[PDB]
DNA sequence: GGTGTTGTATTACGGGCTC
DNA sequence: GGTGTTGTATTACGGGCTC
DNA sequence: TATTTGTTG
DNA sequence: TCGACGAAATATAAAAATTTAAAACTAAGAGAAA
DNA sequence: GAGCCCGTAATACAACAAAATCCAACAAATA
DNA sequence: GAGCCCGTAATACAACAGATTTTTTCTCTTAGTTTTAAATTTTTATATTTCGTCGA
């Protein structure tokens, strides 16, 4: 179904976001806001051809920036 | 109670013989005692934490076989402060402190023996409330909703004030015969003795008489002219407005879905008039479980489930509706009711964003989305970013300002931004307000967003939707307006 | 006329001891 | 956290009689 | 004479 | 070992102009399990 | 002990245990 | 009674009762499609980062 295809993509996004968050040490509500921003990105005809780490890093950064915190893009790019 | 020394010649110490094995002078002809002990002790129980010269084991005394008649006599004699009351209340108050193995048989045996001592002479052969007088009502206008379902039958209890929204198939096809089938489909609660639906004179209630003659119920569905003293017409009026508000929402996953939640929330709210909520005005239990866990989307095995659950938490909308319509304020205070607005909160502005024009029979009342305020000039001139600062497109008067754009919990969906967003989210709509008078632009209500926010549609993405019903309802709203 | 029937863990009953 | 459960013929046990 | 159609380990 | 300068990397807004993924989105295919 | 009537009233015993296709093969029914 | 060892020996309890395909959703797995955005050039003034080099 149309709603069935969304769930697998959202599950993959959640898995990758949690995998990065396990090394970023960010709280739960930041990850929740990042996942809702990822849902908004998919609703905006999500940018295809981009690397997966780029878009999840952008969503994680905008979620960590929407509340005043300390994380820097180098920490996102430290692998 | 009667004594602190139990009589050992009974089943009590024989049950106490589970693991301590005191002594076995059970009784004369004790065939029942040992089989009862072995069966009801070796199989499941393993209870009765043993105590010396005590029968507390649970928190109830284990009354002996010899002592039961005396304690029941002292508990029942009205001269000895017993009351001689009914079986139910005596049975309830006799077992928080007494165990009485086979309590019910002993109680009913004592009652059927002592009835000759105190005979009761209530009349056997030959007065309102709790599904005795009932009334059901129809609705007038309602969308087809993807399965030609355009009907809602509210059934208002005359006493308990409990409603039931049913018969959501068709306006006329489920009105001759199937309305009897629908009254029968919620009549598993019970068969009312009188129905006073009060909608119109019908060929129905003749076939209803056929079913109640096929069964033995003496019901009647006369509904001669109307019951209308003071309040039932008011109840109908206030009921239909909420159902018309359901009419004014949810064009996909329609009101034929999640209507039970609407019924639960309606009968869960306290009436505030003459008593409490309908689920406790006749039933008396079942807290509503208000928490629906509208959080933790990152920990979710099914994200469609949490999306629809976040939709399920729209009960705040219904409660706000029935609280504000429970529906006025203080006159002439509204001019002073605008107050000091702090920098940072999102501000909603009226129609004159940069152009003020003749909006299409305007019922949107603020017409656009929120913006952020950064500076204020005076008490009647606030700066907030709408357009480029050419020709002063930045500041407007406070009469064109509002304050409140909050509660994302009650409104799950965000604000759509782009056309490519709008193409995909186009098939999630609530209402259509009016075409923008400039050239062609549509103004609409979307679903699961607050009605204050509005979303702009053009004809490019307007061809991929069920929009026939949208401009149909806009046309009949224009007919009502002019 | 022609219409259940044994394998199997499980458990109950006698010789021999303490009485 | 999460793990059987009642409908049904059939049969067993007290008041009242003979003792 | 081939294709069916009742019932039964 | 503090000062002095050179210089690529980005944005930037377009017009463009060949190859490279690339991740949503369908669609078998097995495996459950009343 | 010894049994009987009668009136309740316990009492193990089995049914819910997904539903419905045929497989192979006797013999009836036409046309 | 009261139990125990051990050695035989009865003892109710259950399996054989035609076996297989379907029926209706769901949920990983794994290969094919589609839309779309992106790898090397000009370039233009702006600015800051990070090397990179040089000097007394």
């Amino acid at each position: 179904s149309a709603l069935e295809s969304r769930e697998a993509t959202l599950n993959n996004a959640r898995r990758k976001l949690r995998a990065v968050s396990y090394a970023l040490h960010i709280p739960e509500y930041i990850t929740d806001a990042a996942f809702q921003w990822y849902k908004l990105a998919l609703a905006n005809n999500f940018v295809q051809g981009r690397r997966s780490q780029n878009v999840i890093a952008s969503c994680l950064y905008v979620a960590c920036r929407k509340e005043k915190t300390h994380h820097m893009l180098i920490d996102f790019s430290s692998r | 109670y009667y004594k602190s020394d139990p009589l050992c010649s009974a089943v009590l110490i024989h049950m106490k013989e589970l693991t301590q094995h005191n002594v076995t002078p059970e009784d004369m002809s004790a065939f029942r005692s040992y089989q009862k002990k072995l069966e009801l002790s070796e199989t499941f129980r393993k209870n009765y934490s043993l105590e010396d010269e005590m029968i507390y084991y649970q928190d109830r005394l284990v009354v002996p076989i010899k002592q039961q008649n005396a304690v029941m006599r002292l508990y029942h004699d009205h001269t000895l402060f017993g009351g001689h009351f009914g079986v139910t209340v005596t049975l309830a108050k006799i077992s928080p402190i007494y165990y009485w193995p086979k309590l019910q048989h002993s109680i009913i045996q004592y009652i059927r023996t002592c009835v000759q001592c105190q005979l009761i002479k209530s009349h056997r052969p030959r007065a309102e409330g709790r599904w005795l007088d009932i009334s059901m009502d129809f609705v007038t206008g309602l969308p087809p909703t993807s399965n030609n379902l355009n009907m809602i039958l509210v059934v208002v209890d005359r006493f308990s004030k409990r409603a039931h929204f049913i018969a959501t198939r068709k306006t006329l096809d489920a009105t001759q015969l199937i309305d009897l089938l629908f009254r029968y489909i919620f009549s598993y609660h019970g068969f009312p003795r009188t129905i006073t639906s009060d909608r119109d004179v019908r060929m129905t209630a003749d076939k209803y008489q056929e079913l109640t003659k096929r069964l033995g119920i003496k019901s009647t569905m006369s509904s001669a002219n109307h019951p209308q003293t003071d309040g039932q017409s008011e109840r109908t009026i206030q009921t239909l407005n909420r159902l018309l508000r359901a009419y004014a929402s949810t064009n996909i996953q329609n009101w034929h879905v999640y209507l039970p939640q609407i019924e639960f929330v309606y009968n869960s709210t306290p009436t505030r008039t003459l008593g409490k909520s309908p689920f406790e005005i006749d039933l008396g239990y079942l807290p509503n479980t208000p928490a629906i866990k509208s959080d933790d989307e990152v920990n979710a095995r099914s994200f469609t489930a949490v999306e629809l659950a976040k939709h399920l938490k729209a009960l705040t909308i219904q409660t706000k509706e029935q609280l504000e319509h429970a529906e006025m304020e203080t006159n002439n205070n509204q001019r002073r009711k605008p107050l000091l607005l702090n920098i940072g909160d999102h501000v909603l502005v009226h129609r004159d964003a940069y152009f003020k024009k003749g909006a299409y029979m305007k019922v949107q009342q603020i017409y656009v989305g929120p913006f952020r305020v950064v500076k204020k000039i005076n008490d009647n001139a606030y700066e907030l970013d709408l357009n480029s600062h050419k020709k002063k497109h930045r500041v407007i008067n406070v009469q064109f300002l509002k304050k409140f754009v909050y509660r994302p919990d009650a409104y799950p969906k965000n604000k759509p931004i782009s056309s490519t967003e709008r193409i995909k989210r186009a098939h999630e709509v609530t209402a259509l307000i009016g075409i923008d008078t400039t050239h062609k632009t549509y103004l609409c209500h979307m679903q699961d967003v607050d009605p204050t926010l509005s979303v702009e549609y053009s004809e490019a993405e307007f061809c991929q939707i069920p929009e026939r019903t949208r401009r149909s309802i806009l046309a009949n709203f224009r007919q009502l307006y002019e």
